């Protein structure tokens, strides 16, 4: 019926898609995401929204999905959307293992959901999926990576990058003092509380407000880890250290 | 208004404006007529040419040995439409090795184009049709509408200017019954003839005559062919 | 018959916080040896291993399709399988194909991944699950394994006693049978280490 | 087996032996065989088991409906119409050999067979199963047009206990029910209450 | 057929309107509250319920899904029959397959899934609902909530419906983590007599208990017991 | 909020700003249009419905007229608002009920088939392509257990069991006529089943019926089965009435 | 197999041996052939194992889905018209054979189901390979009425009938009775059968087996 | 607006594409039936539209069955659809239950198959009401009338289109109940030239069918001797 469709996948008269945009709208107001490329890793730390005295933490992050050995993402949006996502990434992954008995390099995991992601663009009537991912990943053909993909099934591979709210200024601030090929987990690590400092200007950075996740290789093997939060005090503790010195 | 663009929607007159838009095609279609006799159903159509050097349209067609049709209308319309009328026959001539009765066939395409009025984003068929045929109950003239309906008719005309021909046709019709071959396509003719601007004439240029009875299968003519039932309109 | 054309034993048995799974190591096509390095046995977690017997092209299928369901299970659970629960979602996996089943009979062997006790069981080629306390056997050489298994294996015994004797098992069952040998390879599964062993055998 | 049935004056009788075999051992020596469709229509069966029990629940179901919405009693023929529908249609997959009767307030008493292959037939009275054969001889000399009721019930009664007593498929009990407009009586002969026929010593 | 274009799409800006206006639904509803004891989870409602004419045993608000997990919502009740239908079916297709009851998180991250899907599929609008979700496995109590746009969160205490911003207040000011199971209930009640309006009975409120041994309702008897109190 | 609309939120059943559904309270004031009330009573060894039969029309064949039905040999059925849709919700419920006895051997309870008939409607309130019906299903019968039942299901897809209840014009009237009944009874329950529903229906219509103005059916502990009382029967129901 | 079933006076009484073989090889000496179908109905299963493991479980499954809905204890009729459709519908192929016992709010019931979906509703029933053993002890023995404990001997009985005369049963006894303020599922009941105690030690020492590789992994 | 779909409801609980639909039949010229004590006659005033047009050409009343007859109102080539339903509808009751099919039972299934396109913006309401009438010893003579909302009641007398109200005044100063069915087609004719409004529309021609004792329960045309006759008692008694 024709009076009640609201014709979600077709251009306006300037060649935009509309419902992308508005879904991109929906992402610049979700919890600030950002993701360091490091030598020896990578990194994501987003703020958490489930924030309530009451709420009785029985997962081992809010936003940080594993998606197969070697790889993990972050969300900033709908959360209900990107839970149906991480699920999708998490078959494509298996199904390419099961074909190639090898691990799905992370560029064609990211590749092979933005097409998805495209198609609800193009056919099916339907809206979007209100998500941005970023994506980190170690494979055997381009080591340490970190992707971001956005409604839209644009993807782009970073350096560092950040989504949702104050994204904008958190990349003007990576701009500034990330160092090409210099970079370490642990500079990583204190450049990304430096940001979210910055950019959670609204108020004092905790602990309990943020969550943080590193993927390295240790003998032969990826391991990610979610800091545990006396880790992350102790990176917080040490920015304000630093910022004790700034002037003498 | 509101009412006028779906088939789907009754106005609040209780009428549906689709269908009525679509017997638009067929009154905006060039004149053709058909009569009958005890023995013979005539039909007589006005081809119309789109410039001096196109050859004039098709306005007859033949459905099977004992059944013709006469178009106005949606000129692909009548080809769908008269592609299922061909395939009912051949059924019936398959299933029952005889001729499908000419009111069995005009049974099938009320039903069949009844259909798309009463669904959403379907239209109705955009033509209408004069058919001649010839079976046990002796020759018959029926006609069809994009509303489904149909009518059993001792002689009719649809499309433009058709009102002058039906006038003509019922002024001289308790004559047809009784007529020879000759003398219903005459009629026929002159009826036809009544369609036209007071300057301009049937022609072997313009002028198709179909013809099915007791003694002659459906037989089409065309051009040169049509030369003997012009002379003598004396 | 179908389960005999590549030949094959597997075997699993219990110990007192241990548990052992073994496989002979021959990849054939009826008479004929391919290769002698095939493996039967596969890690399915930390402490848990799944053995399989049968025609060689399903005992790598069923391997695989099991995996990539245990990989999906795991990321979308909060944490590793449950012995028991292995043997449920395999036994699933076979009675899909009830109608045209995989030629593969596997054995499950492991440790509870939180409370360590040691766990076995088989399964049939539609997957009817069997769980012992003792020891399970599948291959072309079953009355063979049945018949060391029976008279050697007793309750409680130590990682040492239990690798003597499903070694013991299953080399000289499968020096009973044409279509399996060509080497033997044994797991040991304790709380704190695998130990991963191929045994002197004979090569015909 | 051994299924019968007749019509009387307001009625019917039904009758059926009590034996399930597979192969020759007896799963069952008291089967009811004659089974309720609607309140004053049942089913004799013979055949298979599982094909006449499927077939039955399934016409009863959809009896059952038919009759809520037409809301009166239904027809006998009905019921053996939707038998045959279910019988012919699916006759390569069924073995079923059934006998419909009962009573309804427009043709009264009635009885229809649907042997195998699914055909219908109105019948005065009809045999099936296995042990009909040993029994075609019998009826068809004891037959007497216009017998009562209870002329109807020794006749069946003694028809399947000489049936019974040579078809090693058929045994066991009969079972008896009456249907009429006053409602359903059913009974068992057991033991010393079947008829017995001395066995013929030199 | 069936339409197939979304009902929910984004407004310009960013909002899915009508998961808010479902949420509109969910606080209008009558109020439900959970807390998890150390010991246990407790849940309770209100039943919007007029008159004594209503057979207040016919339906109910609190209801098993395994014998391990419960579950009451707040808002519209013929979607709630749907999710709990679903919710039964999800748990026994796991337990099919697993031969292990569902733990309380996979069962609401299947239900969430539901959710989510009336969100966008083709011809309908979401659930006007947002469920309680209680359960005991791995040796311990959950509470989760699961929202029309199918997010999902664990709570240590909650409220939903009429006045559950107040609610909410009140549990921060009244609960603490050693809590045992029986003094829960009781401040489970007292939550919903902040916003009762009425006079309660034990045949208006409806209570649900999951502990080690499953879950369950409370029967009228018990509940008129812990209401005696207040 | 407070009578607020967006976009299709009037045609189509979309949640409206303040979440309501206003196809859905639409769909309420069909069940009025037909212009008559349906009350139904359970006591301890019966259940009752009563309903207000109008021919206007002389030249209707009356024995067709009638809002009760029988859904299974112990299943009664009352029905309240547009009539095509009600019949064809009958259908449906008789339909529910054949299929439950036919899968798993014994009768619907009416709770059961109450639930199914409301789990049905609750689609139509959320699914965009067709309407609700307009109409609300009574349904009486007993249940070993628990006794006479009386049940209602509307086109939201609420269901409810009641001690008593009704439907259509008189609604309201008639739920506060029974509260205020039920409150005088000892533990709550209604004895004189008919009565009470006759009377019900009879004070908030105003009329004092002929026999030929209402329908009554019933089930009871002794005889389950539904049954439609006749003219005479519930003539001899009035006339009881009138002399006290 | 040998699997049966009494009706006592009030109750169920069902049994089973806990045989399996594979060919003519014993599997399993201690299969579990009597299952949950609900709190008041149980099933013991004959036939191909997977095929009553699965379908026993499903049917336990949807009666659950019922239950949970209707608010009341399941009837065993209802398992039994599930189970039938179920075997009809798969023609056969379905391999199992069930003895079907409960008590319901109209009572105590019991049938036997076969393969190709027919049952048959009887006081005492019996299946499996050493369901004629088991038979045989009915016929003689049965009576109307029996108290608990007489019903539990007569079953045993003629489940160690089976054990003891057919090939395909063995090892354990187990029963499961069913009244309507009890059930007792009772695993083993009797273990008629032991395996006899080894004469010789063959307690082989370590090194004793060559080793041609070894890897340690340790783990956490 | 509220009134474009099958689908919505108005704010007062009304269906406004049923009521359009209904709107279609009002504006038909009349049909008649009525249950005598011997059988069901109907009487329709066809209108002609030319004199072009053969005599019995767009007849509006049908067989659907031996036993069945069928008068229509309305949107002709939705009546016609409708006696095709009601034609395949009987032909599978009498192949799936052998017998028959009852007249009560046509109706309901055909009122049901109308009522499903009431509900629904993918399908129009048919824009029709019709009679059924049939005659048999066992259930004697039934007349049922169904309209565009799928309401299906039974009649001793019923009208529909045009001059419904009209003819339904004349209709009850009959004794039906007590008349035979060649009594009543005379006043059927009557009643029919009563109705007419020979101002406004020029021609029609009388149809008539019946089903009854009187042609063994079989629905057919009544034959043109008796039309005349019944048409010519019409006429002198419009005087
Ligand atoms: B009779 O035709 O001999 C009798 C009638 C049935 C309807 C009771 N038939 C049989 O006994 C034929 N037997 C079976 O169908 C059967 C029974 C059992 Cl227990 C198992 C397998 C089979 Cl195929
Ligand atoms: B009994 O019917 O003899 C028994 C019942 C089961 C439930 C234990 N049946 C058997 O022992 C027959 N064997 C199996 O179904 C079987 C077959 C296969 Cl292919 C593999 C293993 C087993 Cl255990
Ligand atoms: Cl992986
Ligand atoms: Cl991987
Ligand atoms: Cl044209
Ligand atoms: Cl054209
Ligand atoms: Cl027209
Ligand atoms: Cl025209
Ligand atoms: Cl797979
Ligand atoms: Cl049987
Ligand atoms: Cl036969
Ligand atoms: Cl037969
Ligand atoms: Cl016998
Ligand atoms: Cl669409
Ligand atoms: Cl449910
Ligand atoms: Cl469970
Ligand atoms: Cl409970
Ligand atoms: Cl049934
Ligand atoms: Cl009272
Ligand atoms: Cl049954
Ligand atoms: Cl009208
Ligand atoms: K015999
Ligand atoms: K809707
Ligand atoms: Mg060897
Ligand atoms: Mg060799
Ligand atoms: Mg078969």
């Amino acid at each position: 019926s024709r009076r009640y469709d609201s014709r979600t996948t077709i251009f306006s008269p300037e060649g935009r898609l509309y419902q992308v945009e508005y879904a991109m709208e929906a992402i610049g107001h979700a919890g600030t995401c950002l993701g360091i490329l490091a030598n020896d890793g990578v990194l994501l730390a987003a703020e958490r929204r489930n924030i309530h005295k009451l709420l009785d933490e029985v997962f081992f992050s809010e936003k940080i999905y594993k998606l197969n050995e070697d790889m993990a993402c972050s969300v900033a949006g709908i959360t209900s959307d990107a839970n149906v996502l991480t699920n999708e990434l998490r078959l494509i992954a298996q199904r390419y293992l099961l074909q190639y008995q090898e691990p799905i390099p992370c560029e064609q995991l990211v590749t092979a959901l933005c097409d998805i992601k495209q198609a609800y663009t193009q056919f099916g009537g339907k809206r979007p999926f209100g998500v941005s991912l970023l994506y980190i990943g170690w494979d055997k053909h381009y080591g340490f990576q970190l992707y971001q993909s956005d409604p839209s099934g644009n993807y782009g591979g970073w350096k560092a990058t950040c989504i949702g709210n104050n994204s904008a200024a958190a990349v003007s601030m990576l701009k500034q003092d990330y160092k090409e090929g210099e970079m370490t987990l642990k500079s990583a690590l204190a450049l990304a509380i430096k940001v979210l400092n910055k950019t959670m200007d609204v108020s004092k950075l905790s602990a309990e407000k943020v969550e943080i996740a590193t993927l390295t290789r240790e003998n032969g093997k990826t391991v990610i880890r979610v800091l545990k939060q006396k880790e992350v005090e102790q990176l917080i503790k040490k920015h304000e250290e630093e910022e004790a010195k700034a002037e003498r | 208004n509101q009412y006028d663009n779906d088939v789907t929607v009754w106005s609040p007159q209780g009428r549906i404006h689709q269908i009525e838009y679509a017997m638009e095609a067929v009154k905006q279609g060039s004149a053709t007529v058909g009569l009958k006799s005890k023995t013979h159903a005539v039909l007589v159509a006005l081809k119309r040419a789109q410039s001096e050097l196109a050859a004039h349209q098709k306005k007859i067609l033949h459905v099977d040995n004992h059944i013709g049709i006469s178009i106005a209308g949606l000129t692909a319309d009548a080809r769908l439409l008269c592609n299922f009328m061909r395939q009912e026959c051949l059924d019936s001539r398959f299933v029952f090795d005889r001729p499908l009765p000419v009111s069995r066939l005009v049974s099938l395409i009320g039903s069949k184009t009844q259909i798309p009025t009463q669904r959403y984003g379907r239209r109705p068929y955009g033509v209408g049709l004069l058919i001649a045929g010839y079976d046990d109950m002796g020759p018959h003239i029926f006609q069809t509408c994009p509303s489904a309906n149909y009518f059993d008719c001792r002689a009719m005309s649809i499309g433009a200017r058709s009102q002058s021909a039906r006038t003509y046709l019922e002024r001289h019709m308790s004559e047809f019954m009784e007529c020879n071959l000759n003398e219903l396509v005459k009629h026929g003719l002159r009826a036809l003839r009544e369609t036209l601007p007071a300057e301009q004439d049937l022609t072997t240029k313009n002028v198709s005559i179909g013809i099915v009875g007791k003694d002659l299968e459906f037989t089409i003519y065309d051009d040169d062919d049509v030369s003997p039932f012009l002379e003598g309109l004396e | 018959s179908i389960m005999s054309y590549n030949g094959g034993a597997v075997m699993a048995m219990k110990g007192k916080n241990c548990v052992a799974i073994a496989a002979d190591r021959r990849f054939g096509i009826q008479a004929q040896m391919v290769t002698t390095d095939f493996q039967k046995i596969f890690p399915m977690g930390d402490r848990l291993y799944i053995g399989l017997a049968g025609l060689a092209t399903d005992v790598q299928t069923v391997a695989q399709r099991l995996k990539f369901r245990l990989n999906l299970y795991e990321l979308k659970e909060g944490r590793q399988i449950k012995p028991y629960t292995l043997m449920s979602m395999v036994a699933n996996l076979l009675y899909e194909k009830r109608f045209g089943p995989y030629y593969t009979e596997p054995v499950i062997a492991g440790l509870d991944p939180k409370t360590f006790k040691p766990f076995i069981c088989s399964l049939d080629l539609i997957g009817c699950p069997m769980v012992t306390d003792d020891f399970v056997v599948s291959g072309t050489c079953a009355e063979q394994m049945y018949g060391m298994c029976e008279s050697l294996w007793e309750p409680n015994m130590d990682p040492d006693h239990l690798f003597e004797t499903i070694s013991q098992a299953m080399l000289n069952a499968v020096d009973r049978d044409a279509v399996s040998g060509m080497g033997v390879i044994v797991h040991i599964i304790e709380k704190d280490k695998i130990t991963t062993r191929t045994l002197k055998a004979r090569m015909d | 087996t051994t299924i019968m049935a007749v019509q009387f004056d307001g009625g019917v009788v039904l009758g059926a032996d009590s034996r399930t075999t597979t192969g020759s051992y007896i799963a069952n020596r008291v089967t009811d065989k004659l089974t309720p469709i609607h309140d004053r229509i049942f089913c004799c069966r013979s055949g298979s088991a599982a094909d006449t029990q499927a077939v039955a629940d399934a016409v009863t179901y959809q009896l059952g409906f038919h009759s809520i919405e037409l809301n009166e009693p239904p027809l006998v023929h009905t019921a053996a119409s939707l038998f045959k529908e279910m019988c012919y249609r699916y006759r390569e997959d069924l073995m079923a050999g059934i006998i419909i009767a009962g009573w309804d307030p427009q043709e009264g008493g009635q009885v229809y067979s649907v042997p195998m292959g699914g055909m219908m037939v109105r019948q005065s009275f009809a045999i099936g199963g296995s042990g009909s054969s040993y029994i075609y001889g019998y009826v068809d000399a004891t037959y007497r047009e216009g017998m009562t009721k209870e002329e109807c019930l020794q006749f069946t009664a003694n028809a399947l206990a000489l049936a019974m007593e040579r078809d090693g498929s058929s045994g066991g009990v009969i079972r008896l029910a009456a249907i009429a407009e006053s409602g359903v009586e059913r009974q068992v002969l057991l033991g010393d209450q079947i008829p017995k026929f001395a066995v013929a010593t030199l | 057929r069936g339409y197939s274009f979304s009902l929910t799409t984004f407004s310009p800006s960013g909002k899915l309107v009508q998961i808010e206006y479902a949420l509109a639904a969910v606080a209008g509803g009558a109020p439900s509250v959970g807390i998890k004891a150390a010991n246990g989870v407790v849940l309770a409602t209100e039943k919007k319920q007029k008159s004594i004419l209503y057979d207040e045993r016919s339906v109910h608000k609190v209801e098993p899904i395994t014998k391990h997990i419960g579950l009451v919502y707040s808002g519209m009740g013929p979607d709630y029959r749907v999710l709990v239908h679903r919710a039964r079916k999800l748990a026994q297709q796991y337990y099919l397959v697993y031969q292990e009851p569902i733990p309380t998180a996979q069962l609401v991250q299947r239900v969430a899934s539901v959710m989510q899907e009336y969100t966008q599929s083709g011809g309908v609008r979401p659930f006007g609902v947002s469920l309680l979700i209680c359960g005991w496995n791995e040796g311990r109590p959950y509470l989760f909530q699961s929202d029309p746009s199918g997010a999902y969160f664990a709570w240590k205490a909650t409220a939903m419906g009429k006045n559950y911003v107040n609610g909410k207040t009140f549990l921060e000011k009244r609960y603490n983590e050693d809590l045992e199971l029986e003094d829960a209930i009781h401040t489970a009640i007292l939550t919903l007599k902040e916003s009762f309006e009425g006079q309660m009975t034990e045949d208006n409120i409806e209570v649900g208990i999951c502990n080690e041994a499953g879950f369950r309702r409370l029967t009228p008897t018990e509940v008129k017991d812990y209401l005696a109190a207040i | 909020s407070r009578g607020s609309s967006a976009g299709f939120d009037r045609h189509i059943t979309i949640f409206s700003p303040e979440g309501r559904l206003y196809q859905v309270e639409y769909a309420f004031k069909a069940i009025n249009q037909g212009g008559l009330t349906s009350v139904a009573v359970r006591g301890k060894d019966c259940a009752v419905i009563v309903t207000q039969k109008k021919v206007p029309d002389k030249l209707l064949d009356s024995s067709t007229v009638t809002h009760l039905f029988k859904i299974t040999e112990n299943i009664g059925c009352v029905m309240t608002g547009m009539t095509a849709d009600s019949r064809s919700q009958v259908q449906r419920a008789r339909y529910e009920a054949a299929n439950w006895k036919y899968k798993y051997g014994y009768e619907i309870p009416v709770d059961m088939l109450c639930k199914r008939i409301a789990d049905i409607s609750q689609v139509y309130t959320q699914n965009a392509e067709m309407r609700p019906l307009g109409c609300c299903m009574i349904l009486i019968g007993i249940d070993e257990e628990q006794g006479p039942q009386v049940y209602k299901c509307d086109p939201a897809g609420y269901y409810c069991g009641f001690k008593a209840t009704a439907a259509g014009v008189k609604q309201t009237e008639s739920t506060s006529f029974l509260e205020k009944k039920v409150k005088k009874k000892f533990d709550w329950t209604f004895e004189q089943t008919v009565e009470t529903a006759i009377t019900c229906l009879s004070t908030v219509l105003s009329i004092d019926f002929k026999p030929s103005e209402i329908e009554v059916g019933v089930v009871t502990v002794e005889n389950p089965k539904f049954r439609i009382l006749t003219e005479a029967e519930i003539d001899a129901h009035l006339v009881a009435l009138a002399e006290r | 197999t040998t699997i049966a079933g009494v009706v006592y006076k009030d109750g169920i009484v069902l049994g089973a041996d806990t045989r399996a073989t594979e060919g003519m090889v014993v599997a399993d000496k201690n299969c579990s052939k009597i299952h949950f179908i609900s709190p008041n109905i149980y099933c013991c299963g004959a036939g191909t194992a997977a095929d009553t493991d699965m379908t026993t479980q499903l049917i336990s499954s949807n009666l659950e889905l019922h239950s949970l809905s209707t608010g009341r204890l399941p009837r065993v009729v209802t398992a039994n018209r599930m189970l039938k459709q179920m075997l009809f519908r798969y023609q056969g192929y379905i391999g199992a054979a069930l003895v079907l016992g409960g008590v319901d709010v109209t009572g105590p019931h019991l049938y036997s189901i076969y393969p190709h979906g027919s049952t048959d509703k009887l006081p005492y029933v019996t299946m499996g390979s050493g369901s004629l053993a088991a038979m045989a002890v009915f016929e003689d023995k049965f009576r109307p009425d029996m108290e608990e404990e007489e019903a539990k001997n007569l079953v045993s009985e003629a489940i160690a009938a089976g054990i003891f005369n057919d090939l395909g049963s063995g090892s354990n006894i187990d029963l499961c009775v069913i009244s309507k303020n009890k059930l007792d599922f009772l695993r083993p009941y009797t273990v008629p059968n032991k395996k006899g105690t080894r004469l010789g030690r063959y307690r082989c020492e370590k090194g004793t087996t060559a080793v041609l590789t070894e890897k340690i992994t340790p783990l956490e | 607006g509220y009134d474009l779909s099958a689908s919505t409801f108005s704010p007062d609980g009304r269906v406004f594409q049923v009521e359009y639909a209904m709107k279609a039949v009002e504006n038909s010229s009349t049909a008649i039936g009525i249950r005598c004590k011997d059988g069901v006659v109907f009487g329709v005033e066809k209108l002609v539209l030319s004199k072009l047009y053969e005599e019995g050409s767009n007849k509006r009343l049908f067989n659907v069955d031996r036993h069945v007859g069928m008068a229509v109102a309305g949107l002709l080539a939705d009546a016609r659809s409708l006696a095709d339903i009601a034609r395949e509808e009987a032909s599978n009751f009498r192949s799936n239950f052998g017998y028959n099919i009852p007249l009560k039972h046509l109706a309901d299934r055909v009122a049901m198959y109308v009522h499903a396109y009431t509900l629904y913006s993918a399908v129009r309401p048919f824009g029709c009401s019709f009679m059924l009438g049939s005659y048999s010893v066992n259930d004697g003579a039934q007349l049922y009338m169904i309209d565009p909302s799928g309401v299906s009641y039974g009649y001793w007398g019923c009208a529909i289109g045009k001059a419904r109200q009209a003819a339904k005044t004349e209709i009850e100063k009959l004794q039906m109940k007590e008349m035979t069915c060649r009594d009543i087609v005379k006043e059927v004719a009557k009643i029919i030239y009563i109705v007419h409004d020979e101002v406004k529309d020029k021609a029609f021609e009388l149809e008539l069918s019946w089903v009854g004792e009187l042609t063994n329960g079989r629905h057919e045309i009544v034959p043109k001797d008796i039309r005349e006759e019944a048409e010519k008692y019409a006429k002198e008694s419009l005087k």
